[PDB]
RNA sequence: CUUUAAUGUUUGAUGUUCUAACGUUGACCCGUAAUCCGGGUUGCGGACAGUGUCUGGUGGGUAGUUUGACUGGGGCGGUC
RNA sequence: AAUUCCUUGUCGGGUAAGUUCCGACCUGCACGAAUGGCGUAAUGAUGGCCAGGCUGUCUCCACCCGAGACUCAGUGAAAUUGAACUCGCUGUGAAGAUGCAGUGUACCCGCGGCAAGACGGAAAGACCCCGUGAACCUUUACUAUAGCUUGACACUGAACA
RNA sequence: GCUCGCCGGAAGACCAAGGGUUCCUGUCCAACGUUAAUCGGGGCAGGGUGAGUCGACCCCUAAGGCGAGGCCGAAAGGCGUAGUCGAUGGGAAACAGGUUAAUAUUCCUGUACUUGGUGUUACUGCGAAGGGGGGACGGAGAAGGCUAUGUUGGCCGGGCGACGGUUGUCCCGGUUUAAGCGUGUAGGCUGGUUUUCCAGGCAAAUCCGGAAAAUCAAGGCUGAGGCGUGAUGACGAGGCACUACGGUGCUGAAGCAACAAAUGCCCUGCUUCCAGGAAAAGCCUCUAAGCAUCAGGUAACAUCAAAUCGUACCCCAAACCGACACAGGUGGUCAGGUAGAGAAUACCAAGGCGCUUGAGAGAACUCGGGUGAAGGAACUAGGCAAAAUGGUGCCGUAACUUCGGGAGAAGGCACGCUGAUAUGUAGGUGAGGUCCCUCGCGGAUGGAGCUGAAAUCAGUCGAAGAUACCAGCUGGCUGCAACUGUUUAUUAAAAACACAGCACUGUGCAAACACGAAAGUGGACGUAUACGGUGUGACGCCUGCCCGGUGCCGGAAGGUUAAU
RNA sequence: AGGACCGAACCGACUAAUGUUGAAAAAUUAGCGGAUGACUUGUGGCUGGGGGUGAAAGGCCAAUCAAACCGGGAGAUAGCU
RNA sequence: GAGGGCGCUUACCACUUUGUGAUUCAUGACUGGGGUGAAGUCGUAACAAGGUAACCGUAGGGGAACCUGCGGUUGGAUCA
RNA sequence: GCGGAUUUAGCUCAGUUGGGAGAGCGCCAGACUGAAGAUCUGGAGGUCCUGUGUUCGAUCCACAGAAUUCGCACC
């Protein structure tokens, strides 16, 4: 019901957290496709 | 419950004549020696006992073994136990402990509480029954010879001690006379505390199952993805056993390890 | 040379139990102000357990399929 | 009662009228012991007409402050598509006349009435089968795998009776 | 100016969802405000939100991450002790004044404190990884005080107050008293002080549990706050100037007591009921070692360290989300006001600020209703809509026993505004004056200053007075789920049935279930009167009866004929 | 005392009424309760595919899940105009 | 100056009903109780051992005709 | 409509190789009863649907007809 595209940090250590992109294999390949051959950036760290 | 002192219920000026009406045996604080159970059923993952309701556990006893036999003790004050309907005791040994001992009908003076290797034979902490008498009542009894008792309440069970039985190897309870363990197994006498809490329902509902469980209500009935029936229409009507595993009579066992049961006379 | 006995000499089994297997989810002792956990006196039952297939039905507790056609549209009643 | 097998069965009392406000001779197939039965506590997240209220609920709403929408200024996008200059029973049948002509002969425009008139739109019609067919739940049909279950050789010995 | 509005559980307050610095002004129109457009966080030029104490490191953890060695493991990966992470659990720990657009426990300005080094005097036997006090809860409450804040006037600043009236009995405006120290009061807890010994407390023990004497009864630990200390510390009616018209420059009245209630203070008081309110710590002390003419800790006062953030806009909710300043959601937070049963409702002062589509027109186009002559549902799937009836109390009311309840049943009714008892009754209140006492937060006499029912005798004005917003059909019927219901949000709104007892059933117990490959975690801190089958259909009776078939299984007298 | 009778925002979900050419895969206006709990109520880590908690629903579960928001099997089968 | 005539005040109080019940009539819409016994039929245990009894409170099978099992007080034949 | 059953003793229906027509029961006698039944031994009781055929012999089957009756065809 409580519809939907919210910031915060804190949900992030299961789903969309940056070290756990590169501790996956799974998010691995995705984050050289996406900056380090992807010719590009992310920087949103914060 | 024709009992005393027996609290019966009320006249009808309210939706509720039970609860049990028992004044004079709650108490607080909860005592320095004190512990809880913890989150919900977990197994890790996929739970078999179903319909949960997991919150309140919560506090518990704590007092297990109570192998202190020999050092007399006293009776402090008697409460009660919501996880067993329990008629425990605080005892003061003498020594300088204080402790929780399962009590009688109204155990109090605050009486001579002792036992010992043939030295006492008095309602006695735990005590071996192959040095004191013979009779219906006998309480604790380890279930089997160090474990630790068999039974944590005083609801009525009487366990009934025989003689000299194919040489000390003893007890006749309910649902197999041909225990045989041994009298080198530990009493304390004797099985009739509250039978006033269980003897007679608390409510339709009540406290004690509505605050922090659900009961079981359901298995059958509704939704055909769980059980053995079936299409619809509110008909049911069919044979639906409880399967692969059964009902109404078979027996379960065959082999175990100590395995004592013998006869088995059943129904 | 046997219907058969007593024994020797060749040998299988079932009862009958004792028991260093074993299991200790039982204690005492013990490394240890110790929930895991190491190891022994002891206590317990006991060749029991464990599962690998073979024989057996037991239930609709995964999955599966919708198996011709003939239709003055179907279910029956008829045929290649 | 979801049996009323028979038909809206009744005696007819009450009643401007009893296809019932029930007012106790039944015509009972396919009635019930835990898929139970003789019954009921005060509560209405109250189901079905029946009194007297109040009345405009009929037939009778013709007066109204009045939202606005056609109007006057800002602004004007698609649920997507048959050219129109689209005859008001029309007739005749690749069985339906706003176009195969027998008639009347409707000036150009309000998109203002907009009452039958893109059979229309919200969209693989629900009736739905040619379906070498998505899987979709069952039952003393069909079963199968996981399983339930014991007895069996594998495995773990003979000393005596 | 002048007359009024919206939010009225305020878009009052500070800040936590990180989105982040787009608030004030100086100035502006695309990159936008479906109108003007001056305003909108739009958007641009400046700058900015001052924290030793706010909260999170800490020492700390219930759940839950990981984890030595390991039981294991196809390669994967699973479960776990000691440890170590760990708050939304705990502990020490900002107020009155002033001052910058802001932004403010900070800034200043003083009071004076918490953790830890150091110094000069002083006192004293200390210590831990172990012991014990509790360290610790849950809400309804009950009872006494403090008054928050208001209204009043003594008292003070203004004066008799533009229409008609008003020149001592009127009518306005401040009505502040900060600190930490000082002490102790409200209920409460507990009779005081020594000596001698244990079947006890991880080895011990001046501390705890139990015992055994001695000598005494008035003993021990505070607590809202009254009260006071500070304070010739100030705030401020007003007076006199100056101006960058914001202010700041010079100076300055008055300054007492009553009366009534909290949303809050005391009360981890004290009560009442049980689902049974979680652990390491501070608070307070016991020793173990090992020091042991040494070292430690507690005290007056002297100092230094005060360990990277964040602090900006913003909320019972427009830069979150919805995505069109969206008829979704939805907060811990100061509780603003009198009459009110009420976060029941038209009314408020403020803070943002009246919310950037409104001019005329006045056919039919039902987002509708009202009082209808008649009649009273004569309408119809929906007395649907429009209601009306909605107090205490009474002149007094029916079937029915589960003797609660069916009973604010039902019925209709005096109700406005005030004489008189009564220059206000009663009831609530307790100044002083006067006396006593233990000496001080003490009591006895006493009637000052506020307040305010409830009726009785008598009035009389209605078409109307509970003259207004809150808030109800007696019924009486059918089938009794018998516990309120909210439980299938998605046809039904229950006409569903979740109760809950029990004969029987699975476990004599490494129990029944196995989810994870190795768990033994539910049940268990537990026994067949614990927990589960399949249900039960209030309560209470009553379950008659009848074994063909067909189940439920059990067994072995005995054949169908197997792995063996 | 009682899941009391009758009380607020913390509850859902009866038929309509202005909800369908949406403020809207849902919420509405004068109305109206369950009145302290068979309540719902919020930071986050344990339910991660054919799911997994059961007031026990075919509804959920992103809003339209009898397996979808996956794109890697695969530009599959193809009696298919 | 005073009443009574009135004219206000208000009641005892006739109409009237919120109500619902006493009890008396026929319209008695599933029936079952105590009998005569114009020929009733199925049955038939008891008034003697009504020809292998059972009376009595009676609980129960259920054509009861109540069988039938205690406890007597012999209103039930003896030399059991 | 087709296909089945059935027309066998008062009652209830058994039976058929296809050569005999049955019993549970009711009557009759027999005696036991004054009598009657029980029970009893004896004895009896027939549209074996009709027609035609097969056949040694048809109650029976096959076939044509008649008639009672049932399941399905109908929607």
């Amino acid at each position: 019901m409580k519809r939907t595209f919210q910031p915060s940090v804190l949900k992030r250590n299961r789903s969309h957290g940056f070290r756990a992109r590169m501790a996956t294999k799974n998010g691995r390949q995705v984050l050289a496709r996406r900056r380090a051959k992807g010719r590009a950036r992310l920087t949103v760290s914060k | 419950v024709k009992c005393k002192p027996t609290s019966p219920g009320r006249r009808h000026v309210v939706k509720v004549v039970n609860p049990e009406l028992h004044k004079g045996k709650p108490f607080a604080p909860l005592l320095e020696k004190n512990s809880k159970s913890g989150g919900r059923n977990n197994n890790g993952r996929i739970t078999t006992r179903h319909i949960g309701g997991g919150h309140k556990q919560a506090y518990r006893i704590v007092d297990f073994k109570r192998n202190k036999d020999g050092i007399p003790a006293v009776v402090e004050r008697l409460e009660y136990d919501p996880n067993r309907s329990a008629n425990i005791a605080l005892v003061l040994y003498k020594d300088g402990e204080r402790r929780y001992i399962l009590a009688p009908k109204g155990l109090k003076a605050g009486d001579q509480i002792q036992s010992g290797v043939d030295a006492a034979i008095k309602p006695g902490n735990t005590l071996p029954m192959r040095n004191i008498p013979v009779g219906s009542t006998v309480h604790n009894v380890e279930m089997k010879p160090g474990k630790g008792g068999q039974l944590a309440r005083s609801a009525g069970t009487y366990v009934q001690i025989v003689a000299r039985d194919g040489a000390y190897v003893t007890l006749r309870l309910r649902s197999g006379e041909m225990r045989k363990v041994e009298a080198d197994c530990r009493a304390t006498l004797g099985e009739v505390g509250n039978a006033e809490h269980m003897l007679r329902v608390l409510g339709k509902a009540g406290a004690a199952r509505w605050r922090g469980v659900r009961p079981t209500v359901r298995g059958t009935a509704m939704n055909p993805v769980d059980h053995p029936h079936g299409g619809g229409e509110g008909r049911n009507f069919g044979k639906h056993p409880v399967t692969p595993w059964g009902v109404q009579t078979k027996g379960k066992k065959t082999r175990s390890n100590k395995r004592t049961d013998k006869f088995i006379v059943r129904r």
